[PDB]
RNA sequence: UAUUAAUCUAGAGUGUGGUAGGGAGUUUUGGAAUUUCAUGUGGAGCGGUGAAAUGCGUAGAUAUAUGAAGGAACACCAGUGGCGAAGGCGAAAACUUAGGCCAUUACUGACGCUUAGGCUUGAAAGUGUGGGGAGCAAAUAGGAUUAGAUACCCUAGUAGUCCACACCGUAAACGAUAGAUACUAGCUGUCGGGGCGAUCCCCUCGGUAGUGAAGUUAACACAUUAAGUAUCUCGCCUGGGUAGUACAUUCGCAAGAAUGAAACUCAAACGGAAUUGACGGGGACCCGCACAAGUGGUGGAGCAUGUUGCUUAAUUCGAC
RNA sequence: GGUGCAUGGUUGUCGUCAGCUCGUGUCGUGAGAUGUUGGGUUAAGUCCCGCAACGAGCGCAACCCUUAUCGUUAGUUACA
């Protein structure tokens, strides 16, 4: 593929996500948390997320890649370690930006947690 | 560090001491709390309002350096 | 909440010089004498020489060197779905969970006399054949296996 | 102060109650007196871990009486150095009938001593002078030479 | 919110970043009320008057 | 005690000079961000708690990046806060603009204040009409720990939440602190005014807070804004459930609310505060074969021992 | 013979846990506090600095029995 591109990484309380895409939009791989035996419970820790992170810059760099751009977009407490990850997986990092979804104090959030 | 009483032109406004406005902003778009800028809080609470309206008037962004 | 206490090594056995053979004689202790294990080590060592021959001292030193384990588990519960983080301890409770090892596989086993079936065991722990071994290297393998929950540390 | 005037004084820590309560404090006193007198007369007659423990137990009846030792009865008359540095005196003193000379500060309150005088402890000009003028007062009370009062400007004391 | 200084050094001084956005932006998974939040605002007034003063 | 006349204002307030605040309502604009729509890609997951599950998804879901429509509220600014009749107000702006603040000598000249009557507002929910349901969410649907569980949680989803006429005119309407007048430290800290200086560290008087002198309170605790000091006035509590149930007045299309009982029973009231303990799915501190380890032993098995349920001619009783 | 729902005497139990307290006194209108708590130390409130505090008792330990180095009374039926 493409030497540039953007890896992506999102995150749910109970979710993660790390995708690398191409820079006009379209992706050229994508993993999540539950790809592996940590579903649930295990897939809330930086583990899984760092582990994704790891398979997605490496099946990105046999797919062909090298320093990338880094679009975080979400709340979760990962949102560094996976750009540790991509630093140290191969596909290094130099600058960071915030996609993130995060709401100007706005409407109804989802019900209380506790 | 007050910039305004400091001054002493006592005018607030959009665009004559912008620069004194920005001294309680941060690079990160973001004001100081009272008990970081801590002066006469008129000045303070001007600077609120003006740098609202920088994000409002596109000068500073709102989520961003 | 009791601390670190003074725990003491005895002398070595002084027929074979190491205290690794004295703690492998007191370990596989059966009726509580130390002349019984003696004979029971040095019967061992002359099937050894008789069956899947090796030095004593050099296949010893070489199993008490390998078998040690690397890490422990302590066991962590908050709500539910109890794990495991790893701890370090001491190479004293290394040699002596080998010690243990040893004994459990040796005492009890079928395949006629003990002479020959403890030999083989220690034979079989010594040449990295699966016997103690391969705790080692799971030990090693289950940090890295349960390290979402092994992070979780306080 | 001593040294110029012999006279009991309190420099350790003036307990929390040793005038309105010095019966069972009279009677530790006498112990502590009479337990040195004893070690004086005694010379290694138990073991040693004995002996230890009584210069312990003597160290530990030093470090809350040896400011309140020297007296053996209850003061007529006390001086203070700040009202709410001697809350313990001051407290005792009320409690009894006799009137009490501090040096206030502004931080402490005047409607608690018998005696009100502005001396500062921060600044040592005023507090040095008092100490030597209250020595010097009972000092010609006594018909001896006195050092202080009757200079313009007297010693310089300044604490760093 | 960029942070460009090094290959590493960037996310170093990337970290307080995301430590300040997830601190500000984790309030919106859960019930809250504008006088809370008004409430909330002071208590933090208090707790930074007294602590970092 | 009250009235008479006018100059004095000194509280009622008013003028000149300045003046802080997200006050309120109405109006104007904006998109960071999500959803629909557009471009795509991609492989097997997404959604999420306590573990997971309901649910979405190979037809392309989640993700990935922006852009038009949409509507919610507008990260920090946000103050030991301001303003505000409590109630409430935080993107920015405009109109009316209420009241806060002093320099207030000056000014009609006691005009004043409370105030049952009355007037208004009092959050929000919900709801009549017109919208969106993008997002949330009562009700709802499912999974899930409780012996079930409607209750924790998660996911979605109607009215509604958001807007305007608005209504219910009710609150944890909290400073749990009714207002107005005159006075009362210091200090801690946020703010305003005038004054004069670089801003904080300067003075004065006030708004909202606290420790605390005198003062007050049952103590906790108020304390310059009192629960103080004295005054003035209104309403209420003279026990709890009975008791917002009886009658009954009033508001509302709607959902529901304001005032308001008894017979009967208790010596008490989910009375209050402080006051000594242990627990806490609240912890700090101090230690123990209290825990891991092996040794073992028992629970697995045999007898030896004594008992227990049972059986006896007694299977002696208790130790549970 | 029973009622340890009278108990004694004797204990177990926390636990050999480091706690239990008390007299002098003061504050709080009051229960209550204080000395002991905290921090240092052998398990150890064996013990100490500190304070509305001062000391003192119980538990505990040093002290007692056994193991224990040398010497000492003395040597067989231990020894031999």
């Amino acid at each position: 593929n493409v030497s540039s591109g953007i890896i992506h990484v999102s995150c749910s309380p109970n979710n993660t996500i790390v995708s690398a895409s191409d820079p006009g939009g379209n992706v050229l791989c994508w993993a999540s948390s539950g790809t592996m035996g940590f579903k649930g419970s295990r897939k809330k820790t930086p583990y899984s997320a760092g582990i994704a992170a790891d398979k997605v810059a490496k099946t990105v760099k046999e797919m062909g890649m090298a320093t990338v751009k880094l679009f975080v977009k979400g709340t979760g407490r990962g949102k560094d370690t996976a750009i540790r990850s991509f630093a140290n997986a191969g596909l290094s990092i130099t600058e960071i930006n915030e996609k993130t979804p995060i709401p100007h104090n706005g409407c109804k959030p989802p019900k209380r947690p506790r | 560090y007050c910039r305004f009483c400091a001054i002493g032109q006592l005018r607030i406004d959009l665009i004559d001491d912008l620069e004194a406005l920005k001294r309680f902003l941060s690079p990160y778009a973001k004001i100081n709390p009272r008990r970081i800028t801590g002066n006469c809080q008129m000045h303070q609470r001007h600077v609120a309002k003006a740098l609202k309206r920088a994000r409002y008037l596109a000068l500073v962004p709102f989520v961003k350096d | 909440r009791k601390n670190r206490a003074p725990k003491r090594t005895v002398l070595p056995d002084p027929v074979f010089n190491n205290t690794l053979v004295t703690r492998i004689i007191n370990v596989i202790m059966e009726d509580g004498k130390k002349g019984l294990a003696q004979r029971i080590l040095y019967g061992a060592f002359d099937l050894i020489e008789q069956r899947t021959k090796e030095k004593p001292l050099t296949v010893f030193e070489r199993a008490v060197g390998n078998v040690m384990p690397r890490l422990e588990l302590r066991v962590r519960r908050i709500a539910g779905s109890n794990y495991q983080v790893p701890t370090e301890v001491p190479q004293d409770r290394k040699i002596a969970l080998a010690l243990r090892w040893i004994a459990m596989f040796a005492r009890k086993r079928h395949e006629k006399t003990m002479l020959e079936k403890i030999a083989n065991e220690i034979i079989d722990a010594s040449n990295n054949t699966g016997a103690a071994i391969k705790k080692k290297d799971d030990t090693h393998k289950m940090a890295e296996a349960n390290k979402a929950f092994a992070h979780m540390r306080w | 102060i001593a040294k110029r005037v012999d006279v009991a004084f309190i420099t350790q820590r003036w307990l929390g109650g040793t005038l309105t309560n010095f019966k069972t404090l009279s009677i530790s006193i006498n112990k502590l007196n009479k337990l040195v007198e004893k070690q004086a007369e005694n010379a290694a007659d138990l073991t040693k871990k004995e002996n230890l423990m009584l210069s312990r137990e003597i160290e530990r009846l030093e470090k809350f009486f040896g400011g309140v030792k020297s007296l053996k009865r209850l003061p007529n008359l006390l001086i203070v150095d700040d009202p709410v540095y001697e809350k313990n005196a001051v407290a005792e003193a009320n409690i009894l009938r006799i009137p009490v000379v501090a040096l206030c500060n502004t931080n402490t309150n005047p409607e608690l001593v018998d005696f009100i005088i502005p001396a500062n402890n921060h600044q040592p000009q005023s507090t040095c002078l008092l100490m030597n003028l209250l020595a010097d007062a009972v000092a010609e009370a006594k018909a001896m030479p006195t050092m202080f009062a009757y200079k313009p400007d007297e010693e310089i004391q300044i604490e760093i | 919110e960029v942070k460009n200084d090094d290959l590493e050094l960037a996310l170093k001084k990337f970290k307080r970043v995301s430590l300040e956005i997830r601190r500000l932006a984790q309030r919106h998974e859960y019930h809250l009320r504008k006088g809370m939040r008004l409430r909330e605002k002071r208590k933090i007034a208090q707790k930074k008057r007294r602590k970092f003063r």
